[PDB]
C-alpha cells in the first residue's frame, strides 16, 4: 500500500491547490499514481464545495 | 377645465386628507400635540386656513389652554379670524369627519414630505428663472442666491436638535 | 357654440405640445428623455411636427436647439414661415416656465396620438367595408392588416428588429476580414497590455461584461488602472473611468507613478530628484498628446446616471473604447434599497445592457464576503460572490485577484499575483501569474519559470 | 443521518416480525396495432365521408 | 349600396333562401354547399337554426327534405322558433329547383367575411374609446392580434366560442395532417435528436418550453443547436431573440457548430484549407435556405417580441420556432416595482404568443444558488424560485445537467443529461447526450442505454 | 390518438364517440387568451341568448385572466375577478367552475394535502366561493405510494352541505376520473 | 431677437469667434486666454474642438496659426467635423486683429457659469418630479450637495467626467 | 337599524388567539369609525376538532356606543341553521 499519511496528503492537497491553475485539466497534473489522483481530487472538490477549514480538511 | 390630467400636474404635491386627519386628531386628542409638533410646522400646510388653525392651536398650547373644538372656535371668534378660516361649520366638519382613533404620526410625516418636495421644486424654478433674467446680477451673486435659497429649505426649525455649538457656548456651560 | 356634445376628435392636447417644445428649447439635455417618449408624428399640428423634425436634425448634427439657433437654422432653409415665425417661437420661449415635467407631457402626447390613430384606422376599415368599390374580400383584409400594422412606428434606427441571416453573415465575414487586416498577435478586442492575459482572453471583447473581484488590499484598483492605462496607450478611442472610491488626484498620482515608473511614496511626499522629474514630464507630455482619458469621481451613482454620462461622452467624442467602474458596492438603486439581491441584480442587468448598447467593454470591480478568510484555501471561487448570483449569471468574464503574501507573511510567492478566471463565456479558464510592483502601483508580465 | 435513522427503523420493524410489502406497480401499457399508413388514411377518409362537414384538406 | 350606403351590413337574404330551398329540394348537392359555407355565415337566427338542423340530420344518415326537417324540428320544440312549417314551405316553394347553389353559397361566404371585418373594426374603435387602464402598447397589441387573426388564417371570425363541429373538423384535420407526412414518430418540430424526439415527439406547437440550467452548463449552446436543427429540418422561418450576445458571436458559434470546426480557430481566424472549405459549404447552405432571423436587441419587452413575431409571420406566412435567451433579462416597465409580477406577466405573455402564432416558444432561464448546496445537484422544479408561475404555465420544462462541471473526477465527461421536469402530455425522465464544447454542439449519445 | 397509431376497434370507438357528440351538439369552446371578466360575461350572455340558456360555465384557469386597471396589485385583481365571476353566476343562474393554482409553500409542509390557507394571495376566493375542491394525488409526490391510481377530492369549503374527502380512480391513460370501486370506510 | 422676455441660455457666439480669430492671428496672447477660459465653456462642438486642438498644439510646442491648425486637424480626419477650411478662414478673417481678447475671454467665462447654474436647477427639478424611490431627505441632500459643489471655485460643471488636462492641472 | 355583514383578512389567523378585535378591521377603517355597534362571531369547534365547546358560539361586542362590551354565548344548531339561547353556565 503505497499510500501517504495524513500530513503528506494535506501537503499534496495544498500543493495541488496552489499549482493546478497552470494546467489545462486535472489529468495534466504530474500525479504519482491513481490513488493520489483520486484522493487529492476528492479532497479538493469537497473543500471547495463545503468551505472546509484546516481541521475539517485534516 | 376640460382637463383629466393635463393640467393636473401643475399642482404642487400635497395631501389634504393627511392635514385634515392631523387637525382632527389634535382637536379630539390634546395629548399627542408634541408628537405632531416635532414632525410638522405651520408652513408645511398648503392651505391658508390650515396654517392659521395650526398657528392658533400652537399659541393656545403655549398659553396652556385646551385646544379642543370649542376652545379653538371661541379663541378664533374673539380675534375675528373665524370667518377667514372657513367658519364653525368647517371646524366642526374637520372635527367630525376625521376620526380620533387614528395614527397621526403617519399623516404628519406625509404632510412634512409633500412640503419639502414642493418647496424644492419651487426653489429650482426660482433659480432657473433668475438665471434666465440676470437683471444686472453677476455670476457670484446668482450662485450665492441659489445656495442661500437651497439651504433655506432644510432650515427654519423652531427648536429641535440645535446642532453644533461654538466652543464659547460650551465653555460657558462648563 | 360647441357644447359638451363635441366628441369627434378628443385625443389631443395643444398645451402638452407647447410645454414639451418649450422645455426642449429651455433645456437641451432632456432631449433623450423626450426622444424615447415621442416622435415627430405624434404631434397634431403641422408647425409642431416641423419644429420637432428640425430639432431632431439639429440634435443629430450636434448643434444646440435653443431659440436663436433653431430660428437661424430655419431661416437658412426658408422654412421659418411654415412654423409660424420668430413671433411664435418667441411666444413659446416666453410662455413656457422652467417648472416643466416634460416627461409627463411627452407621455400624454404619445398616448393621445396612439388613440387618435387607432380610431382613425378603425374608421377607415369600417368605411372601406361599407363601400367595397369592387375590391374583393382578400384585398380588404390585406388593406386592413397593412393599415393596422403601419401604426406602430418607432424612432429607433436600423438594426432595431430582427436581422436576416444574410446581413449577419456579411457582418461576420467583415469582422473576420477586419481581424485579419491588422495583425494584433491573437488580440481581437481591447489590448490588455499583458501577453498571458491576451492569450487567455483575446483582449477585452466589446459588448461583454467583465467583473474583477478580490478581498480588500489585493489590488483591484491597481489592476483596473493598469488596464485603463494600457487601453488608453494602445488605442485611439476615449477611455472612461467611474471612480466612486478615490478622488481623481490620487488616481492621477498612482497613474503617474505607474507610467513614469517613479516610486509612489516619493510622488506623494514630493521628494523627487531630477531623473524622476524628467520621467514625470515625459509621461505628462505623452498624456497631453493623447488626451483620451476621462475620470468621473462622483459618488453614489445610479445606473441611469452612468448610462447618461457614457452616452454623453460617446456623443461628444465619437465613441468609447472601455468603461471602468470601481466599485459596484458603492452604486445605489433607491427603489430597491430594501433588498440587496434585487439591487445587485438590477445593477448587473443595467451594466450588461449598457455594455451591449455602446459596443464597449465594461469592467466593474466587486468585493467578496468575509467567510472566504475562514476556508483552508482562500483563493476566490464563484460562490464567494454571495448576494450576487446575478453577477455570476450575467458576467461574460470573471477574474479574481489573489496575492498569497497578503495572508501569509512567510509566503514563497512574494511579489507574485494570480488572476484566476472563474468564468469565461467564450473561452477557457485558468490562472495567469503576474508580477506585482506595489512601489509603482503596477502589474507586469511574469518573467519567472512557467509550468 | 437520515440513512442511519431509516436503517434503525427498518431493523426495528424486521425484528418485530412483519412482512415487507412488494411495491404496488401501476398498470400495463397494452398495444398490438397491425395498422399501416394506407389503411389508417382509408379510415380517416371514411370518417370524413360519413361526417361530411369536415372540410379538411 | 343603392345610393351611398343603405344595405350597410353586407348580407343577402335571397342567396340564403335560395341555398336552403335548393338543399331541401336536392339533397345530393349538400356536400358542394358544405364546403362553401358554414352555419355561422348566415345572418338570421332562423337560417342558422335550419342549416344546423339540416347538417345534423345529414350527418345522422337522414334525408333533409321538407317533411323530415319539419318532423325533426317539431320533436325538439324548435319549429316555432324557426318560423313554422309555413316559413319552411315558403322556403321550399319560392326558391326554384333549377338553381346554381354554388354561386349563392360563395356569395354568402364573402358577405360574412366582410361583415366580420367590420365587426373587428368596431371592436377596435370601442377599445380605443374606452381603454379601461390599458396602455398604448396594450391597445396596439390587441388591435394587431385581432386583425392578424382576421387575415392570416382562413378568413373566419374572431376568437369567439366555437361549436363542437368546427373543433371536431379541426381535430380530424390535425390527425390527417400528422398522418400525411411520415416523420417517424415526430408530430412537432424535429429536435434533431432521436431520444429527445422519442420522449417529446418533437417541439409541439402552441406550447411553452423552458430550458433551465446553472451558469456554463450549455443552455445557450443547446438552444442554438435546437434552432439550427429546426432551421435545417423545416421550411418555416426561425426567429431568435438574444439579450445576452451580439449577433456576430452567435453566427460564429453557429458556423463552428454546423461546419464542425473548432470555435477557437474561428474566433482567432487561425484556420486551414479544410476548415475554410467546411465554412464555405456551411455558408452556402445557410444562404441557400435563408430562414433564420436574429434580433440582438437589449431590454426586450413582451410587447416588442409579440409585435416582431407577428411582423415576421406576416412577411413569410408563418413561423416554425421562437427562441428567447433569456427571460431574466426581459423587462416590463409598468411592473418594475415587483419582480414576481414582472416574471408572471412575462410567462403569461409568452404562453399567449405561443398559443396565438401556433409556434413553439423556447425561453431560457437560470436557477438559484442554493441548488449547489444539496447532496444531489440535479435540478428540480422547486429550484425555479422567484418563478412559480413559470412552473405553473410551462408546457415542457427541461433542465441541463453536466456532471463534469461540478466534479473533475467525473466518469461522465462529455455526457450531458436533459431532465424533463414537467411534461404535460407525455412521460418524464432523463435523456443522455454527448457534449462537444469544441464545436459548441450536442450530439446523440452513442453509448450503451440502460 | 395523438400519434395516430390506432387499430380498427379504436377507430370504431372514436367514430361512435364523434357520432354521439355531433348528435348532441351542446359543447362550445373558446380558446382565447388573456380574457377579462367583461369579455367572459359578454360571450356567456351571447351564447345563452343564441341557444336558450347555459347549463355550466368552466374556466381554466383564473390565473391567466387579466384586469388591466388593477395589474399593479395582484390581490385586488383576484378579488375583482372572483366578484365578477360570482355576479355572472348569479345573473345567468348557472354553475361556474373556475380552476386555480396553489402556492409553492404547500410542498414544504409535512402533509401536502391542500387547505384553505394554501389559497394564498386569493383570500377573496375563499370568502366568495360557494364550493371549494382540492385535487390531491399521492403518487405525484411519492413514487413508492400505495395509492397509485387513486385521487382525492377534498371539499375545503361547502356553504350548503358537509365537507370531507371523496376517492376516485385516476386513469391518466384515458385522461379520466372514475368511481372508486375499492373498499370504503 | 427682441430680447424682451426671451428665455435663452446665456451665450455669445461673437465672443467665441473673436477669441478664436485673435488666437489664430496672435499666438503670443494664448496664455492670457488660457487663464480665463476652458474648452468646456464653449457652447458649440466646433468651437470646443478648435480650442482643444489649439491647446494641444500649443502645449506640444507648435504654432497655432491657420495653416498649421488646418493641417493638424486634417491629419486626424476631424477637419470636416469642425466645419472646414472655409469656416476656419472665416474665423481668421472676420475677426479683426485689433481686438481685446481678454474681455471676450471673460465673456466666454461666467455665461457658462450661469448656464451650469440653470442646468443644476433643471436637474434638481427633474429629480423632484420623479423621486424613483428616494425619500424627501435624500432629495434635499442631493440638492444641497449639487448647489454646494457648483458654488466652490467653479472649475467646471457640477459633476461629470473631466478631461485628463484638468485632472493633471489639479495634480 | 341597519346590519351590514363584513369579513376579516387572513392576518387575524396569524395570532395564537384568533378571537377578533377592533383592529382586525384593517383596510376598513371607515367601517370601524362609522359603526355604532360591532359584533364578532367566533366558533372554537371550527379551528379545533377536539374542542370542548362544540355547538357553542361566541358573540363578542367589540364596540358599543351606548352600553357595555363583553361576550355572549349561544348554542349553534347548524343542522337547522339556527342560533339558540345557551342553557349552560355563563361567564
Ligand atoms: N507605496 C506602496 N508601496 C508598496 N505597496 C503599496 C504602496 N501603496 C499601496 N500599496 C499596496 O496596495 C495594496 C492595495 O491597493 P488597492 O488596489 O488600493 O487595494 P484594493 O484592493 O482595496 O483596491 C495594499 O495591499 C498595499 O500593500
Ligand atoms: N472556446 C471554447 N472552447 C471550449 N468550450 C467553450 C468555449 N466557449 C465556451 N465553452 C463552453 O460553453 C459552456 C457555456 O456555454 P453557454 O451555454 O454559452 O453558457 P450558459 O450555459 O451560461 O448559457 C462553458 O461550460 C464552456 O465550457
Ligand atoms: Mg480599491
Ligand atoms: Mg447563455
Amino acid at each position: 500500500a503505497g499510500l501517504p499519511n495524513v500530513s503528506e496528503l494535506v501537503d499534496m492537497v495544498y500543493e495541488y491547490c496552489r499549482k493546478r491553475g497552470l494546467y489545462p485539466d486535472a489529468e495534466s497534473y504530474p500525479w504519482k499514481s491513481n490513488a493520489h489522483y483520486w484522493l487529492v481530487t476528492n479532497l479538493y472538490q469537497n473543500m471547495r464545495a463545503n468551505a472546509l477549514t484546516d481541521a475539517e480538511l485534516r | 377645465e376640460r382637463d383629466p390630467q393635463v393640467a393636473g400636474l401643475k399642482v404642487p404635491p400635497h395631501s389634504i386628507e393627511a392635514e385634515q386627519s392631523v387637525l382632527g386628531g389634535l382637536m379630539l386628542d390634546n395629548e399627542r400635540w408634541d408628537d405632531v409638533a416635532e414632525r410638522v410646522v405651520a408652513d408645511d400646510f398648503y392651505t391658508r386656513p390650515h396654517r392659521h388653525i395650526f398657528t392658533e392651536m400652537a399659541r393656545l398650547q403655549e398659553s396652556g389652554s385646551p385646544i379642543d373644538l370649542i376652545t379653538l372656535a371661541e379663541s378664533l371668534e374673539r380675534q375675528g379670524q373665524l370667518d377667514s378660516v372657513g367658519g364653525f361649520a368647517y371646524l366642526a366638519e374637520l372635527s367630525k369627519n376625521t376620526p380620533s382613533a387614528a395614527n397621526i404620526s403617519a399623516y404628519a410625516d406625509i404632510v412634512r414630505e409633500r412640503a419639502v418636495v414642493r418647496e424644492m421644486i419651487s426653489v429650482a424654478n426660482e433659480i432657473a428663472e433668475a438665471g434666465f433674467d440676470p437683471q444686472g446680477r453677476t455670476s457670484e451673486d446668482l450662485l450665492d442666491l441659489a445656495e442661500s435659497r437651497v439651504f433655506k429649505i432644510a432650515e427654519s426649525r423652531a427648536n429641535k436638535d440645535e446642532g453644533p455649538k461654538n466652543i464659547a457656548d460650551v465653555l460657558d456651560a462648563t | 357654440d360647441p357644447q359638451v356634445a363635441g366628441l369627434k376628435v378628443p385625443p389631443h392636447s395643444i398645451e402638452a405640445e407647447q410645454s414639451v417644445l418649450g422645455g426642449l428649447m429651455l433645456d437641451n439635455e432632456r432631449w433623450d428623455d423626450v426622444a424615447e417618449r415621442v416622435v415627430a408624428d405624434d404631434f397634431y399640428t403641422r408647425p409642431h411636427r416641423h419644429i420637432f423634425t428640425e430639432m431632431a436634425r439639429l440634435q443629430e448634427s450636434g448643434s444646440p436647439i435653443d431659440l436663436i439657433t433653431l430660428a437661424e437654422s430655419l431661416e437658412r432653409q426658408g422654412q421659418l414661415d411654415s412654423v409660424g415665425g420668430f413671433a411664435y417661437l418667441a411666444e413659446l420661449s416666453k410662455n413656457t416656465p422652467s417648472a416643466a415635467n416634460i416627461s409627463a407631457y411627452a407621455d400624454i402626447v404619445r398616448e393621445r396620438a396612439v388613440v387618435r390613430e387607432m380610431i382613425s384606422v378603425a374608421n377607415e376599415i369600417a368605411e372601406a367595408g361599407f363601400d367595397p368599390q369592387g375590391r374583393t374580400s382578400e384585398d380588404l383584409l390585406d388593406l386592413a392588416e397593412s393599415r393596422v400594422f403601419k401604426i406602430a412606428e418607432s424612432r429607433a434606427n436600423k438594426d432595431e428588429g430582427p436581422k436576416n441571416i444574410a446581413d449577419v453573415l456579411d457582418a461576420t465575414v467583415a469582422r473576420i476580414e477586419q481581424l485579419f487586416q491588422q495583425p494584433h498577435d491573437g488580440v481581437t478586442g481591447v489590448n490588455t497590455g499583458y501577453d498571458d492575459l491576451n492569450k487567455k482572453t483575446a483582449g477585452l471583447q466589446p459588448s461583454d461584461l467583465i467583473i474583477v473581484a478580490a478581498r480588500p488590499s489585493m489590488g483591484k484598483t491597481t489592476f483596473a488602472m493598469n488596464l485603463v492605462e494600457n487601453a488608453a496607450m494602445l488605442q485611439d478611442k476615449p477611455v472612461l473611468i467611474f471612480s466612486l472610491e478615490m478622488p481623481s488626484e490620487q488616481i492621477m498620482m498612482r497613474s503617474l507613478a505607474s507610467l513614469s515608473r517613479v516610486d509612489q511614496t516619493k510622488i506623494r511626499t514630493g521628494q523627487l530628484d531630477d531623473e524622476d522629474w524628467a520621467r514625470i514630464s515625459g509621461t505628462m507630455g505623452i498624456l497631453l498628446e493623447k488626451r483620451n482619458i476621462y475620470i468621473d469621481d462622483s459618488s453614489g451613482l445610479t445606473p441611469t446616471e452612468v448610462r447618461s454620462r457614457a452616452r454623453r461622452i460617446a456623443r461628444e467624442h465619437g465613441g468609447i473604447g472601455l468603461i471602468m467602474i470601481d466599485y459596484l458596492q458603492l452604486m445605489r438603486v433607491p427603489a430597491l434599497s430594501d433588498n440587496r439581491t434585487l439591487e445587485i441584480a438590477e445593477i448587473s442587468r443595467s451594466l450588461k445592457a449598457l455594455a451591449k448598447e455602446l459596443n464597449v467593454p465594461v469592467v466593474a470591480l466587486s468585493q467578496l464576503n468575509r467567510s472566504l478568510e475562514q476556508r483552508a484555501d482562500k483563493r476566490p471561487v464563484n460562490s464567494d460572490l454571495r448576494e450576487s448570483g446575478s453577477i455570476e449569471q450575467d458576467a461574460d468574464l470573471i477574474m479574481f485577484i489573489y496575492r498569497d503574501e497578503v495572508y501569509h507573511e512567510n509566503s514563497d510567492l512574494k511579489g507574485i499575483a494570480e488572476i484566476i478566471i472563474g468564468k469565461q463565456r467564450n473561452g477557457p479558464i485558468g490562472t495567469v501569474r503576474l508580477t506585482f510592483n506595489g512601489q509603482w502601483s503596477r502589474f507586469d508580465n511574469y518573467a519567472g519559470p512557467q509550468y | 443521518r437520515k440513512a442511519a435513522d431509516e436503517l434503525v427503523h427498518m431493523t426495528a420493524r424486521i425484528n418485530r416480525g412483519e412482512a415487507i410489502p412488494e411495491p404496488v406497480k401501476q398498470l400495463p401499457v397494452m398495444g398490438g396495432r397491425p395498422l399501416n399508413r394506407a389503411q389508417a388514411l382509408a379510415k380517416i377518409a371514411e370518417i370524413k365521408a360519413k361526417f361530411g362537414l369536415k372540410g379538411a384538406s
